[PDB]
């Protein structure tokens, strides 16, 4: 007549979790902890927009590849986006010395201010606007990298160049220059007059002397010559001194490092999506409360922690009858 | 399960206790119904919550990958960087997955234990003054009404108050 | 023992039982013998097999060492490389060893548990219709035969028919 | 009165396991999961024979060290085996530029087809058959690396060489060459005539000019001179261009990479065992269904996971009395 | 507790039992007192001791940082080295912390189980020669002098000696 | 009625431990296993004193910067202590080639014996006592690195140098030398006479030719010139041969490696504290039986294991009341 029972909650739940001894155990309550979706777009990161290089490589941007002009004037960025294989790199073939160290530096930089350390108009005894190439078209016309200058002899002369620039600023200065390796000794005479040439560059730390290598090479973008580029960080109150009697690809513009901080160079194919986010991955942005995600390891922002799982479910309730 | 209580001696769950996690069903004079124990259901919510929050906090220091680039004469170092980033990602993935597998099993056996101890705390709060039906149920050798239920469902039910019924 | 059944109130194991891991011994009118609880001697093998398979599967994502060579002016990276590999091998050697150690404990405590719960699913049925001998046995307040057994093994032993 | 009891299984099993609180727990059944044994031989891998270098190094094989002729033409391989310190490396002492990176490329290559890019017979204005040395004996006589040619002046003249080879094939081509660094200026004129010399090498991506370093050094295998070797991967449809007026050690043979895939360079002292396996270690092959092993961490094939344990036993049954 | 005994049906612990981890409080004609249970306390002391040593032995193979140096042209591998050493350090700190967290819980439940098991060895020895009060206590039906009490503690309580006397008090 | 009760220990302990489900569980007995204190000093390690570099760098020490002569004569050491930024590095500015690789070699070295291999007296056709600089003062006067010699022209000539040194000992020998890069062609003539110069260095394995580079640089320690230093390990019975016609900074002393073993370069700002320890960290020594510590990760000796935790406590007893 008079009785009482002790028992436990049960319900209509489909949620399954696993344990060591049993997979697919139906439980009354669970908590998914894995975010598995993203919005498929590249976004502002907390209000600040990425520098999206489109089809330019980082070197195309910094040197000023005449197809890459869109980036002549750039605002402060939150991260940089580069395609896995950018089609515009070096219009004129050659090499960029210590390129990957430079990219590594960039990953901790949010803004540059271009400074004109040696104006093109400043070259009295050398020709400063005839160093152009069909390898580097700009608006139908043969052109060259825009931030540096390819000096050529003047009136069959190429007097020794001596130029200095002192970073009188309180910030570091990224300085680029180059040497041209001609295709043969005739082209050398044609361009620079002098048969035996050098480029020397000094800073409180830098001690460089470069000599052109004249050789016959495969044509790339129609060119058998090569351009080789160098760089250095010029510290506050240091000076940089160049000297050359030919083959010098001179700086016009340097980049002042005006803002440092958390940044990245993201490898992504995506284009700008016109939205905001607090967490970006190369495949799209993430907006979730979840502590884990399985989208991509290489994120930026406040993100959940990446895991390779396809499923992560925590049991909260009890076994469902 | 591990404690014999859920899906063991107590065969099934009450699809009709929206009240909470562990409870009582009473069938007596003035009506019959359900009641969840607010005491040890809350205590079990606190435990599961901290277990969730402590699992998340533990993965707070997990590895974060960073992109690095190498030229094609730095293949050895490119390969070393890759193997080691993937290395840490596999390690932390094992840690998340395994910790979840292990604590799930424990969370179940936990609920199992809470139900058992509740049964056991009532069972010896009855002694011979009631009969163990064996399926998780007790029948009284005497009379019992609602105010008789708040008494058992709270912790104190007088032993020599019905000791003589036999 | 954690659940106090194996090596506990049941003082030892029967060399005699070979049908399974847990089970029964009865001595009724007709002789005596050993019976194994098949329905939960199986749930045991199902649990343990799952656990053995789950351990191996968690491990398939292990680090794999790959040889690299360095010249004698690359000592720093040769060293970094060696430490990185030794490093992951020690992390996975740990994971493997500790998992085995923790699960061995849990596996032992799992058998321990199944034995106690078999003694409980039984004792919950008979109650006053039998006596708790103590050593893990039951003396009957009545008499049993080779067909009363299948009903206690089955879990469909009718209690009220035997009050007397 | 009557009786029923509940007990558990027991056996004569000796099998022991560990738990956190207790070591040497004897249980009734236990699954050993650690493979501790191998066969001690170097076997084929899924029926493919490894290339076993014996006492040659990778450089001696590739350059064609005369003592290494067993490997003049070689069948597709599954892995490569090289001793810890091979006796035959470079008969003529010197250096191999970016050797370790070349060995790294090899780890992903299963076969080469040799191709004769500049046949030794085509050097009409240079001695092509007198560049031999006692450092590199063949059949007790002065000889030289077979894949490469040590050119010498002819009639007291060393005209400037210009050669190019175009890789018309659809596979990458590994090209090797070198420079001789003589021991003194007299030797320089005896061999090459011209006192001041260079070697230029260009590929769409390579832009190299090497100069000999004349210096006095310790004798190694009787020689005070040195040879330094270089390589590049010539991509499909690229050409390579050589120019030189002395010290040139020219290619004759290059290696077309005709089969890529998974491979490895194992360092082991063992010899061929004339057997087969799915899993090979430097210490010997493994036949095993176990999930773990502790033989060696550098394996190749379908292998168990390496673990440093000396014992790994899983409890399956229960505690034995 | 996971086994219902500590902080459970045995409401609290005894400040009076300075002798061990688990034990007995008797009360009879001669009077009353505490006493430890020497075997259970011992068995447990060993299991706890071993757990501590196993945990420590499990760590002696852990990662040891080594100082490495890089010049200003080697920032990329300088950064790889730093993230690798930090990464191993975090992996082993996580291991130490989690292993201690998980085993603290087990140790606590281990004691719980030991107390429950102690109580049940007594329960099974006494059988019906004694009343189960419900708070970890037994009210005897027979007379239990200090000799009879050392017997249930030693786990050699002889049931048949008191069968007859106890049967009558019921 | 006669009663016996089962119960458990309780006490006055306030010690707390954590579990997954509950923090701050008051426990009957716990065990701290985390060492959190150190003595804030640099100690002897197993009785053997460290080489404490004070304000000098390893370069300042091995080259013999005149502001560091305290380490002219150093006994066997257990580890080396260097500051993060030693005030005294290279008195005369420039660089130290493969410096970190040399530092790495030192961590396996416990004792050097300095030996004189080319007496400063033995330079008869070159000025050996005038290569001094105010950048390297000794007793207020111009001086130079003590272990090498800046040779200068004599009677308006710099004859070609050919010296050679043979390692007749049983030990590896660390040999150091350098080159001077002057700041213009005029200085090149004043100092060395010959306008075009080189330094060739050969060992059985080394094949080096150095050329001085002329560039305009900023003054560091009042100098626009730069020195660049090189090194090698000279094996037992190998010889090192030098040849130069200018700009040569010759060895005078070299270092014989007399004891190899476990060692380290520890970065610390601490000074010596006249004590002994079996475990040393950059922040102080540890005397502990704890299995863990959290002082610093870079230790030397027989140390507890490092973890980042602020607290690590293992429960031994039971829940208290
Ligand atoms: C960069 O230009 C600045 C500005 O004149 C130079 O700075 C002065 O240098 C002198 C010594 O050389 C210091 O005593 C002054 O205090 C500096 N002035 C300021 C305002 O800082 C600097 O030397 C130049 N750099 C080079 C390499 O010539
Ligand atoms: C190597 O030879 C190949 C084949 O002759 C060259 O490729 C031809 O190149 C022209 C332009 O140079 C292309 O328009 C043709 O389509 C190519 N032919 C084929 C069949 O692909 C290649 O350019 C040569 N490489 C060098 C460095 O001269
Ligand atoms: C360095 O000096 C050692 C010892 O004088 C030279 O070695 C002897 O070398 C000859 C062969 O040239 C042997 O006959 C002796 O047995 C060697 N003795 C020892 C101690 O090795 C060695 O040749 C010299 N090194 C150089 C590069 O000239
Ligand atoms: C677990 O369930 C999922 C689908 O709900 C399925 O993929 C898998 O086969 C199941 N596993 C088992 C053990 O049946
Ligand atoms: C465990 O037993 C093995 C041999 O069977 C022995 O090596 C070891 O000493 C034993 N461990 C202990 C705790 O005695
Ligand atoms: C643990 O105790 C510490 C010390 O008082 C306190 O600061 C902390 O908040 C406590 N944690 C919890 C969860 O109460």
């Amino acid at each position: 007549g008079d009785q009482i029972c002790i028992g436990y909650h049960a319900n209509n739940s489909t949620e399954q979790v696993d344990t060591i001894m049993e997979k697919n155990v139906t439980v009354t309550h669970a908590q998914d902890i894995l975010e598995k979706t993203h919005n498929g777009k590249l976004c502002d990161l907390d209000g600040v927009k990425p520098l999206i290089l489109r089809d330019c490589s980082v070197a195309g941007w910094l040197l000023g590849n005449p197809i890459c002009d869109e980036f002549i004037n750039v605002p402060e960025w939150s991260y940089i986006v580069e395609k896995a294989s950018p089609a515009n790199d070096l219009c004129y073939p050659g090499d960029f010395n210590d390129y990957e160290e430079l990219k590594h530096l960039l990953s901790r930089i949010n803004h540059f201010e271009k400074i004109q350390i040696i104006p093109k108009s400043s070259w009295s005894n050398h020709e400063a606007s005839s160093g152009v190439s069909s390898a580097c078209p700009y608006q139908g016309r043969p052109s060259f990298f825009r931030n540096v200058v390819w000096l050529i002899k003047k009136n069959s002369a190429y007097p020794t160049i001596k130029r200095s620039y002192n970073n009188t600023s309180q910030e570091d200065l990224l300085v680029l220059w180059g040497i041209h390796h001609p295709n043969d000794a005739a082209e050398q005479t044609k361009l620079y007059q002098n048969p035996t040439t050098y480029i020397s560059v000094g800073t409180s730390t830098l001690n460089q002397r470069l000599v052109p290598r004249i050789a016959t090479r495969s044509k790339v973008n129609g060119q058998s010559g090569r351009m080789e580029f160098f760089w250095t960080i010029l510290k506050p109150n240091d000076a940089i001194n160049f000297e050359s009697n030919g083959n010098f690809i001179a700086p016009e513009y340097a980049y002042k490092i005006v803002k440092k901080g958390d940044s990245a160079i993201m490898k992504s194919e995506l284009e700008y999506g016109n939205c905001n986010t607090k967490c970006q991955t190369p495949m799209g942005a993430i907006n979730s409360s979840m502590p884990f995600h399985n989208i991509h390891p290489l994120t930026i922002g406040e993100c959940p922690k990446y895991v390779k799982s396809s499923r992560l479910v925590l049991a909260t309730g009890l076994r469902n009858s | 399960g591990l404690f014999g209580a859920i899906a063991g001696f107590i065969e099934g769950g009450w699809q009709g206790m929206v009240d909470g996690w562990y409870g009582y069903h009473h069938s007596n004079e003035q009506g019959s119904g359900y009641a969840a124990d607010k005491e040890s259901t809350q205590k079990a919510i606190d435990g599961v919550t901290n277990k969730v929050n402590s699992i998340i906090d533990k993965m707070n220091t997990q590895f974060e990958a960073v992109g690095r680039e190498f030229n094609n004469l730095e293949r050895r170092i490119e390969n070393l960087n890759k193997k080691m980033e993937d290395g840490f990602l596999d390690v932390w993935t094992y840690n998340a997955e395994l910790l979840v597998l292990m604590e799930n099993e424990r969370t179940l056996d936990f609920h199992d234990s809470n139900v058992k101890n509740l049964y056991d705390r009532v069972r010896l709060q009855l002694r011979d003054n009631a009969k163990e039906l064996g399926n998780g149920c007790f029948e009284f050798y005497h009379k019992c009404d609602n105010e008789c239920m708040e008494s058992v469902r709270n912790g104190t039910y007088d032993y020599p108050q019905y000791s003589e019924e036999a």
